[PDB]
C-alpha cells in the first residue's frame, strides 16, 4: 500500500508540472501574438498617415 | 429623433449656410443630385435628400449665388423665400418695416417643417451681425422661434463685423442692435470673424489667393465637427445640449470660441507626424481659433473639444489633464476640471484625425467693448442715425442697446475677477 501510495502521489505531481507546461506554452503564444498584434497596427498606422497626407 | 432645422439668413449666412450643406453632403457621401453613394436630411420620393433648411433674405442676388455654385438642387424652392429690395446694410429696413413681411411668411414655411420632425433637438443660425439684412432678420426669427418653441436650443453660428479690417461703414449700430437682442434668446452665440480667419489662411497654410470660398469652407468645417459626434456613434458621445450643460455657468455667459485641427500646407504637411499631443498643441494655440482675441489675455471659463476618428481615450483624457494643469493661470480656478472631452468614431473625408473646439471664455468681452467703442464714438455725435430713426426706430433703444451691451460685459468681468 506504501508503494501504491507513492506512486500515485508521483503522477499526480506530473500532470502538475505537464499543465504548468501547457500554460507556459498558452503565455508565449500570448507574446507573439500580442507583438504580431503591435507590428501589424503600426503598418497600418503607416497606411493610414500616407492616406491621409497624399490627401491633397 | 434628434434633428436638426438650418435656418439662414443674409448673404453672408447663405453662402455659408450653401457650403456646409455641400461639405455635409460630401462627408455623408452625398452626390450634387442628392442620392446615395435623418438628423439633416429629410427622405424623398424616389430615393432622394433634400436638405432640411431654409433660405431668406431681401435680395434675390443670393438666390442665384445658392443656384449657382454646386449643391445647390439638393435644395427645395418650398424653402427659397426671398423679397425684392435688399436692406442695402441698414439694420431697422431688416428688422421693422421691410423685414417683418417677409418673417411672417418665414414663420410658415417653419411651421410646416419644423412638425415635419419628430423629436426636434433644436434650430441652427448661419448669419452676419454687421449686415442689415440677416442681423435685422435674424434677431426677429429668433424672436418668434424662442416664443414659439422655448424647450429647444438655438445655436447661432454668427460672424461677427471684422473688427479692424472694416469692410462697410454702420457696422457698429447694427451690430450693437442685433448684440442687445440675440444676447436674450440665444444658446450659444459662437463668434467668427474675418480678422482671424485670414490671420488662419495666411500665417497656417501660405495660401496663394484666399478668397471667401475657403474661409466658409473652413468654417463649415469646423460647424460640421461641433454636432458630428452626435452624427455618428462613438465611444462616448456627446449632443448639442451636453455641450449648453457643459459649456455656461449662467443664462447669459453663453459667447463661445471656436477651433478647428489640424490645419497645415503642404511643406509642413510633409513633416510632424500625426499624432494627439501635436493636435492639443495646435489646437490650443492663441491665434488657432475663429476670433480675433488672443485667449491669453482672458481666461477660459470652460472649454469642450470633440475628437473624430480612433484613437486611445487615456491620451485624449491625459493630454487635457496635462494642458489644464500645466497653464492654470490662464485657466479659472473657482471652477474644478473646466475642461471637457468627446470622442466620435468617424472622422471626416481621408482625415485620419480631426478635432472640434468650443469654448466659452471670458477672453472675448474685448471684442464686444471694442465695438461699443466704435458705436459710442459714433453716436455721440448722432452721426448716420436718420436713416434709422426715419423708419420708426427712436434714439433710446440704441442707449437702451449699449447699456445692455455694457451690462454684459460687466457680467463677463465681475464673474471672471470672482475667486472662492
Ligand atoms: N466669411 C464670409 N464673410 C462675409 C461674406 N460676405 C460678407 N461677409 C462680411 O460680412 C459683413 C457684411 O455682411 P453682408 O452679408 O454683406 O450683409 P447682408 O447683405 O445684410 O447679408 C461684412 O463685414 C462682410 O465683409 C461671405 O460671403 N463670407
Amino acid at each position: 500500500i506504501n508503494m501504491m501510495r507513492g506512486d500515485l502521489e508521483d503522477n499526480l505531481n506530473q500532470k502538475r508540472r505537464n499543465w504548468e507546461k501547457n500554460t507556459k506554452e498558452f503565455n508565449i503564444q500570448q507574446r507573439n501574438e500580442k507583438l504580431d498584434y503591435e507590428r501589424s497596427s503600426h503598418l497600418d498606422n503607416q497606411a493610414q498617415n500616407q492616406y491621409h497626407i497624399t490627401y491633397c | 429623433m434628434r434633428e436638426i432645422v438650418h435656418i439662414q439668413g443674409g448673404q453672408c449666412g447663405n453662402q455659408i449656410g450653401a457650403k456646409f450643406w455641400e461639405v455635409i453632403s460630401d462627408e455623408h457621401g452625398i452626390d450634387p443630385t442628392g442620392t446615395y453613394h435623418n438628423v439633416y436630411y429629410n427622405e424623398a420620393t424616389g430615393g432622394r435628400y433634400v436638405p432640411r433648411a431654409i433660405l431668406m433674405d431681401l435680395e434675390p442676388g443670393t438666390m442665384d449665388s445658392v443656384r449657382a455654385g454646386p449643391f445647390g438642387q439638393l435644395f427645395r424652392p418650398d424653402n427659397f423665400v426671398f423679397g425684392q429690395t435688399g436692406a442695402g446694410n441698414n439694420w431697422a429696413k431688416g428688422h421693422y418695416t421691410e423685414g417683418a413681411e417677409l418673417i411672417d411668411s418665414v414663420l410658415d414655411v417653419v411651421r410646416k417643417e419644423a412638425e415635419g420632425c419628430d423629436c426636434l433637438q433644436g434650430f441652427q443660425i448661419t448669419h452676419s451681425l454687421g449686415g442689415g439684412t440677416g442681423s435685422g432678420m435674424g434677431t426677429l426669427l429668433i424672436s418668434k422661434v424662442r416664443e414659439e418653441y422655448p424647450d429647444r436650443i438655438m445655436e447661432t453660428f454668427s460672424v461677427v463685423p471684422s473688427p479692424k479690417v472694416s469692410d462697410t461703414v454702420v457696422e457698429p449700430y447694427n451690430a450693437t442692435l442685433s448684440v442687445h437682442q440675440l444676447v436674450e434668446n440665444a444658446d450659444e452665440c459662437m463668434v467668427i470673424d474675418n480678422e482671424a480667419l485670414y490671420d488662419i489662411c495666411f500665417r497656417t497654410l501660405k495660401l496663394t489667393t484666399p478668397t471667401y470660398g475657403d474661409l466658409n469652407h473652413l468654417v463649415s468645417a469646423a460647424m460640421s465637427g461641433v454636432t458630428c459626434c452626435l452624427r455618428f456613434p462613438g465611444q462616448l458621445n456627446s449632443d448639442l445640449r451636453k455641450l449648453a450643460v457643459n459649456l455656461i455657468p449662467f443664462p447669459r455667459l453663453h459667447f463661445f470660441m471656436i477651433g478647428f485641427a489640424p490645419l497645415t500646407s503642404r511643406g509642413s504637411q510633409q513633416y510632424r507626424a500625426l499624432t494627439v499631443p501635436e493636435l492639443t498643441q495646435q489646437m490650443f494655440d492663441a491665434k488657432n481659433m475663429m476670433c480675433a482675441a488672443d485667449p491669453r489675455h482672458g481666461r477660459y471659463l470652460t472649454a469642450s473639444a470633440l475628437f473624430r476618428g480612433r484613437m486611445s481615450t487615456k491620451e485624449v483624457d491625459e493630454q487635457m489633464l496635462n494642458v489644464q494643469n500645466k497653464n492654470s493661470s490662464y485657466f479659472v480656478e473657482w471652477i474644478p476640471n473646466n475642461i471637457k472631452s468627446s470622442i466620435c468614431d468617424i472622422p471626416p473625408k481621408g482625415l485620419k484625425m480631426a478635432v472640434t473646439f468650443v469654448g466659452n471664455s471670458t477672453a472675448i468681452q474685448e471684442m464686444f467693448k471694442r465695438v461699443a467703442e466704435q458705436f459710442t464714438a459714433m453716436f455721440r455725435r448722432k452721426a448716420f442715425l436718420h436713416w434709422y430713426t426715419g423708419e420708426g426706430m427712436d434714439e433710446m433703444e440704441f442707449t437702451e442697446a449699449e447699456s445692455n451691451m455694457n451690462d454684459l460685459v460687466s457680467e463677463y468681468q465681475q464673474y471672471q475677477d470672482a475667486t472662492a
